[PDB]
């Protein structure tokens, strides 16, 4: 919660060393990759857009 | 501008809108013409400035009489009721109500017949409350009672 | 509140505007959907201020009675109260009572009257007023009524003493009061002794709805629902971020290699310059050596000794 | 596919909702301008009453002591606890 | 709040017309014994 110069450019230079580590393919990130997609929230978000439209259809 | 002018947990945003909207209808009228052209700049106007009168200087108040409950004293004397409550009255205004009170001075001072004008007129009665409720915005609004 | 009071957590977040149109084809709803938003709190801030116009009177928007029974049987003031009774009703003084024209109101109610007839008569010392004709500005200038409704003889009281004395000639609703006092040579009485007494004001009983327990509550949602919203759009950020970065390579990789490559070398270097500074290094002779290549500590000494603080 | 009809799903409802709103939006202003008119007319008449009130008040007074200058044994007493509510003449000792 | 308006306004009408045909039969009374002047609304000009 509290932010020193340590702080700063460790994470600085731990977003550029992921970069580039990705960029030679020498990281897996699918736990990552899948939890900020969450397929399965997909599906959950694109159900309850189906509902609110089929409600703002049916309204009329 | 107005939209800042809405909010309340910031005197000096606020302050800052009123000073901007003063310096704009400052010089003359077709300013206040445009700026009540918005339907908009209108309401949120005719909304906020009487409030802001009585902004933040404790007004007296009305609920604790009606809260306070009227029953006999417990105990050779008569029987009294109680004493209804005291009510004080504010002494001193606030930044953000002299600001306000200039600001509609200066906007009283245009020709009738033609926007401004009309909207004092439209805002008198809540200023009648406020003015009720606290004296030296009777004393500070003088030059909006006179054009009226 | 007069302060927009700091706090701990991120509270809004930008939207990235340097994502290509192309592919993504739904920031121009979401950018609809935050406009109608800021106008939906617009409409409801401006909608809960007050505006409502409240002219003194009474009478506001039946059969209900009560008969109250005295008698002495054989074989003194007598008070009695209603508790129906609040300060929002009270009985105005005598000498008020022909100022304004009512007898039982509200505080508030007698104060604007008070003020109202202050500014029907031309009692305010004005600027106008005085040109016209020492008193000061802004006073009020008595007349026969208001004085004998103040008892003062001045003539300039301001208006702070006018609403104080309006505080003093307030009172609260009289209690029933019999005097009843004794009787003692007839067997029983069962007289008159009737009193025809309204309770409709308690029968009905308007009361309030309970509150501060949704208050609470949607003050709670509505931060945690605000609280996810900026988390989202924060990952959004980051997600963007490494978007531009990987394409800012494409474009152009020797200096965006070169600029990694440096900034690697000096954030290393500069994570590594408080690593002798843990009281093992301190409390050893290793840093204190000459024999350390770099001598960036001693070296200090002279000047430290010259400044006298060492 | 997938994101593609969730598109179309995204971009049908947020036209809808944005239609349902500015409805609604229409009906608040005109309700808002009805309310106005009202008030406009409450306040008109309020202050007539008001102003009546007080100048009846004080008459109402000068007519007593008129009456008590030319020894007539009546008042003008208010029926009820306002002036509004009326007034009338009435006798006591 | 525009019902409230609306009865109020409509209260203080009907309340005006019955207190005006009270002052007409009251000031009628006054001329019937003895008076100086007469009762006068404000709103009748």
């Amino acid at each position: 919660n509290n932010v020193t110069l340590k702080n700063l450019t460790a994470f600085q230079l731990l977003s550029q060393r992921e970069n580039i580590c990705e960029l030679l393919n020498l990281v897996e990130s699918t736990e990552r990759h899948n939890s900020i997609i969450n397929p399965e929230r997909q599906r959950m978000s694109l159900e309850e857009m189906k509902k609110m439209l089929d409600a703002l259809k049916n309204e009329r | 501008i107005v939209s800042f002018l809405l909010l309340e947990c910031d005197s000096e945003l606020i302050i800052a809108s009123l000073d901007f909207l003063y310096q704009y209808i400052l010089p003359g009228s077709q300013r206040i013409t445009e700026l009540f052209k918005s339907k908009e700049c209108s309401l949120i106007l005719e909304a906020t400035l009487p409030n802001l009168l009585s902004y933040n200087i404790a007004t007296p108040d009305y609920h604790l009489l009606q809260k306070h409950k009227i029953r006999l004293i417990k105990r050779i004397t008569p029987a009294r009721q109680n004493s209804i409550p005291e009510v004080k009255f504010p002494q001193e205004l606030s930044d953000v109500s002299k600001v306000a009170c200039t600001f509609l001075c200066l906007l009283s001072n245009d020709t009738d017949d033609g926007a401004g004008s009309a909207f004092c007129q439209r805002i008198r009665p809540l200023v009648l409350h406020k003015l009720a409720d606290i004296p030296p915005l009777t004393l500070a609004l003088s030059e909006y009672m006179e054009n009226t | 509140q007069t302060n927009p009071v700091p706090v701990t957590y991120p509270t809004d977040a930008y939207i990235p505007t340097y994502l290509p149109d192309d592919k993504v084809s739904n920031l121009a709803d979401l950018k609809k959907l935050i406009e109608m938003d800021s106008r939906l709190d617009l409409y409801l801030t401006r909608r809960r201020l007050d505006t409502s116009i409240n002219l003194p009177t009474n009478t506001k928007t039946n059969k209900e009675m009560l008969r109250i029974y005295v008698y002495n049987t054989t074989e003194c003031s007598i008070t009695i109260q209603l508790r129906g009774v609040d300060g929002g009703k009270v009985q105005y003084s005598p000498n008020l009572a022909t100022l304004i024209g009512m007898q039982t109101g509200s505080v508030n109610d007698a104060v604007y009257s008070i003020y109202k007839y202050i500014l029907i008569n031309n009692l305010f010392v004005t600027e106008q007023t005085e040109a016209q004709d020492k008193p000061e500005l802004g006073e009020v200038k008595l007349d026969s009524l208001l004085q004998k409704v103040l008892d003062t003889n001045a003539a300039h009281l301001p208006l702070m003493n006018v609403v104080q004395t309006v505080n003093k000639l307030v009172s609260p609703l009289p209690p029933i009061i019999l005097d009843y006092t004794i009787d003692l040579s007839k067997d029983t009485t069962y007289g008159a002794t009737t009193l025809d007494v309204d309770v409709s004001h308690i029968l009905h009983q308007p009361q309030p709805q309970p509150n501060l327990q949704k208050e609470e509550e949607t003050d709670a949602e509505d931060t945690a629902k605000l609280r996810e919203i900026t988390k989202l759009a924060l990952q959004l950020n980051s997600s963007a971020q490494k978007y531009q970065f990987f394409h800012e390579l494409s474009l152009h990789p020797r200096e965006t290699l070169t600029h990694y490559l440096w900034s690697s070398k000096q954030n290393e270097l500069v994570l590594q310059g408080d690593q002798y500074f843990n009281e093992d290094a301190a409390r050893t002779s290793d840093i204190y050596s000459n024999n350390n290549n770099d001598r960036s500590l001693m070296g200090n000494i002279s000047l430290l000794y010259s400044q006298g603080r060492l | 596919k997938y994101i593609e009809e969730s598109q179309a799903i995204i971009q049908e409802l947020v036209k809808l909702t944005m239609e349902k709103l500015e409805s609604k939006f229409t009906k608040l202003c005109d309700l808002e301008t009805q309310l106005e008119m009202e008030k406009l007319k409450y306040v008109k008449e309020s202050e007539k009453m008001l102003n009546d009130r007080l100048s009846l008040s004080k008459q109402i007074l000068d007519l007593n002591k008129s009456l008590e200058e030319l020894n007539v044994s009546k008042k003008l007493v208010l029926i009820s606890e306002q002036v509004d509510s009326g007034i009338q003449l009435v006798e006591k000792d």
